[PDB]
């Protein structure tokens, strides 16, 4: 085991990439599963295609001498980032450790977040990013607030040219909330996950209104209330089966074209390959003119079958989605006569 | 430019909407999709033309109408003014007038108002003061403000220095301590996009102590809206100079042309206080297990949390430690703004600044 | 001068702004006259066209740790950076405080010079360097590295660009 030689060495890494799988102690990551929920990397191992990530800065460490911060330094800094491929095609990902710290951001913690951004945005492939974590970590000062906006700045620089999603799978309270809205989807996990600015607690001591963290930002609040949650997955896994489903519509980014699958090759005309379920569209429309129907009955008569709603909790007099009309990914945007008749409204 | 100087009803609604500014008169002038009629007749509601959709509503309840004018006298200088600051088109620089010639340094020209501005902040930390004080002196004089009726937290408006044209965005510690909220965001969003469109420069007040507080707040979805604000500022090109004058905390000093968030020239007054959050809840995390022990072993908190408090005020909550780090390009005392605006404007004269190649974003709506 | 009152932050400023121009008292700045040298900040007077300069980052401090290295925290971290004219034209420039840990680059101080070069090609002026102090700071570490490295990359970008 000397130290000095090339063995020593390599096997001194092989440590420190051990400890870096519990940066805080083993004990940590049973506390963890004892609550039914993922690490962060066991997160990005679920969503990712297996044995596909490649972890990046996976020994760094803060540098932060303020209030006794230099006592505890774990490996990760409280955040595990990367890239690997969903579905065989690649994307960038990050996930944040709630057991570090709270899985509040740090100088490092940034420069980890910030350096996945730009890799994403320099390959032009999609990125993905697990939130789960407090606020700024006070102790390091400012510089967390400069990293914040570090982080801001590029998700409004990518935005529209790189699909951006947004997993929130534990609290995310703080500034740290601000990021998920800059991209494009929000997935929710309905009371493993909350989502708010000012938490109850503060609420409470200057308005009085006295509010749980679900009842304040849940998952089913950001969908039926602020409009900001287009997701509400019933488990973990499911919020990932769906990010899954997502991409599978968009492209790497707006300089590709949206994937396509086999389109048939029929011969026409239209009224001689009408199917059944097209025939029963002719007899969909009530003989009242007033009488609702429900709007997906025509959607899912319409493409390949399975439709990937969006926000169906939200406004739900008007129906948004994706999904396939001949191999080819579309955009459904319907009104919803079960629902104020199918009238636009604000949301 | 929209003028409405009627009753506008249906679609006659939609262009005003589309296009950049929407000027009422209060009283002859309404604007909505569905009439009092109908309403009354669907919902049960009553309510008149004026309640509905005038001027006083659109100005103060839906953060529809950037002016609200008394005649449609004052509505046409309104246009005339707002006209004068604006170019031609997205391709001409903004008008400018006979610029001032000083002699220089700063130092040796300053007014005996701007050095009013040296004793404008309040000795007691939370004392409210009208950030108005703070633009009148800084301008060639002459406000053209925006949406003067609503979220009145924040200000924002048109006015000119050393003759170039300006768009001003600062908050208002006379209404809620200057917090950021929904409706202010979304004011000011939509402004920043706007100056950008046209080429102003914008100048930013700086003095949030935070975001609004309230489930009100959150249900309505200020995380979703306020990231507009947000998406605005990283969004444009156009000169951006920033002056915090007091409090800067938390995602508040982000929001507010933080420096790593792409602004240009960074001041800071001598009062400035940037910082994760206030003191006050500070304490409560960093010095924890101090104040662990002063329940259990050696107890007086409330004596020991104002004096740990005030260690932790005197020493990090200040302008220094941001201007250490960069984020601040100089702290600078209050009198000499108006004259570094000034030179900063000069020099981000023809500044270059290429966006990412794309259609176009994806702000949150 | 109470540092709880306005006017006593005001002051405090001033205070600190005096101190910036010599970051390691007077004498230091009397030993280069002595050798008949011009200290870092009067060579950019010099040059520039007269009050015509202004300053940035005057008050910056190194954050290092290292080696007893926190002892020290000169203002200006050994080097001026900054904007002004020449011949009535805008320019930007830096200048290496040799006084100052020998004009070694430190973070902080490479920091500073990143920034006037970011400045001069965002602008679109010239960017005027006066050179004079050690390699890096071998107490700091690799950080000097990376930065020495940013701001090579920066003048390549320039190249071509921005007269420098």
């Amino acid at each position: 085991i000397d130290i000095h030689t090339t063995a020593g060495k390599l096997a001194e890494l092989h440590k420190r990439r051990e400890e870096s799988l519990h940066p805080v102690g083993e004990d940590a990551v049973e506390k963890v599963h004892a609550k039914g929920k993922l690490t962060a990397r066991e997160r990005i191992y679920a969503l990712l295609d297996e044995d596909s990530f490649v972890e990046l800065d996976a020994l760094a460490k803060h540098r932060s001498t303020n209030f006794n911060l230099g006592e505890k330094r774990p490996l990760g800094d409280g955040v595990v980032t990367g890239y690997g491929t969903i579905d065989g095609r690649d994307v960038c990902i990050f996930s944040q450790d709630a057991t570090v710290f709270g899985g509040s951001l740090g100088e490092v913690y940034g420069e980890k977040i910030v350096k996945v951004q730009e890799l994403a945005i320099k390959t032009g492939r999609p990125l993905i990013g697990i939130n789960d974590g407090a606020g700024a970590r006070i102790q390091e000062g400012v510089v967390s607030l400069g990293l914040y906006s570090r982080i801001f700045r590029n998700n409004i620089l990518a935005s529209g040219v790189i699909p951006q999603i947004s997993l929130i799978m534990g609290a995310a309270a703080g500034g740290h909330v601000y990021s998920p809205a800059l991209t494009d989807f929000v997935i929710m996990v309905d009371q493993t996950s909350q989502m708010f600015i000012t938490g109850p607690d503060v609420i409470k001591t200057v308005t009085g209104e006295e509010v749980t963290m679900e009842e304040l930002g849940g998952a089913h609040t950001h969908m039926a209330k602020s409009g900001t949650a287009h997701y509400a997955a019933s488990g973990e896994q499911d919020a990932f089966d769906y990010v899954r489903e997502l991409l599978s519509y968009l492209p790497p980014n707006n300089s590709t074209d949206a994937p396509r699958y086999q389109a048939a090759a029929p011969t026409g005309p239209i009224e001689e390959n009408l199917t059944d379920e097209d025939l029963e569209l002719d007899t969909l429309i009530p003989d009242s003119p007033n009488q609702p129907y429900d709007m997906h009955e025509v959607i899912t008569r319409l493409l390949d079958d399975e439709f990937l709603e969006i926000q169906a909790g939200y406004a739900q007099n008007i129906v948004v989605g994706f999904g396939r009309i001949d191999g080819r990914p579309v955009g459904i945007v319907a009104n919803q006569p079960t629902h104020f008749a199918g009238c636009l409204d604000i949301n | 430019i929209s003028l409405i100087m009627g009753a506008a009803a249906g679609g006659h609604v939609y262009s005003p909407a589309l296009t950049d500014f929407v000027i009422m008169v209060d009283q002859t002038s309404q604007m909505f999709i569905t009439g009092p009629d109908v309403i009354k007749t669907v919902t049960g509601e009553e309510v008149t033309m004026e309640e509905l959709g005038g001027a006083h509503t659109h100005m103060a309840k839906s953060g529809t109408a950037h002016y609200a004018a008394s005649g449609e006298q004052d509505a046409f200088d309104y246009v005339r003014e707002l006209l004068s600051y604006l170019p031609p088109n997205n391709s001409t620089d903004a008008p400018r007038y006979q610029a001032a010639a000083p002699t220089g340094p700063i130092e040796e020209n300053l007014t005996d108002e701007d050095l009013e501005l040296d004793t404008l902040i309040p000795d007691s930390p939370n004392q409210p003061y009208d950030m108005h004080e703070v633009i009148t002196r800084l301008l060639d004089d002459e406000f053209l403000e925006i949406q003067a009726g609503y979220a009145q937290n924040i200000v924002v408006g048109f006015g000119r220095i050393d003759g170039r044209p300006v768009g001003i965005v600062a908050n208002q510690p006379t209404h809620f301590a200057g917090c950021l909220d929904i409706n202010a965001s979304e004011k000011a969003a939509r402004f920043v996009r706007t100056c950008d469109c046209f080429n102003i420069p914008i100048v930013m007040l700086v003095d949030v102590p935070g975001f609004l507080p309230g489930t009100d707040q959150e249900y309505n979805g200020i995380i979703r809206r306020g990231a507009k604000l947000l998406y605005a500022y990283g969004e444009a090109t156009v000169p951006k100079i920033t002056v915090i004058t007091r409090k800067a905390y938390g995602g508040a000093y982000c929001v507010m042309g933080s420096k790593d968030m792409g602004c240009d020239v960074n001041l800071a007054w001598p009062t400035a206080q940037i910082a994760v959050m206030g003191a006050s809840g500070a304490v409560g995390f960093v010095y924890r297990q101090q104040l662990a022990e002063a329940a259990a072993n050696g107890e007086d908190i409330d004596k020991l949390r104002l004096r740990l408090q005030q260690e932790y005020e005197d020493t990090l909550v200040n302008p220094y430690v941001a201007a250490e780090r960069g984020y601040v390009d100089a702290v600078i005392p209050p009198s000499h703004t108006r004259g570094y605006i000034g030179t900063a404007l000069r020099l981000l004269e023809r500044k270059i600044a290429q966006l990412p190649p794309k259609k176009h974003g994806n702000v949150p709506l």
